[PDB]
């Protein structure tokens, strides 16, 4: 399981907030599940350990 | 003369309205 990274993690995660409303927009004009798993998992409130598993939710929605 | 609050990754800018949630139940005895 290859995670390699780069050590400034500072504008990386700018593409996150990019997702994320692409993921909102395509709930709101698409809506096909409950919107609450959403707000459960926050952006802000730092409990996403793993961007790649939010990656993979995500599109898993496609 | 009170305990510190968790804030939990909630910032609440000045003079701005924010939704603080934390997990926790404690808070409520507080409350």
């Amino acid at each position: 399981v290859v995670h390699e990274d780069f050590q400034v993690t500072e504008e990386v995660k700018a593409l996150t907030a990019e997702i994320v409303k692409t993921i909102r927009d395509i709930i709101a004009l698409n809506p096909l599940y409950r919107e609450s798993v959403l707000q459960m998992m926050q952006a802000g409130q730092r409990v996403v350990d793993n961007p790649i598993y939010l990656s993979d939710m995500g599109a898993a929605l496609t | 003369h009170l305990p510190l609050i968790a804030i939990t990754r909630n910032p609440v800018f000045p003079r701005f309205i924010k939704i603080i949630e934390v997990k926790n139940k404690k808070l409520v005895e507080l409350l």
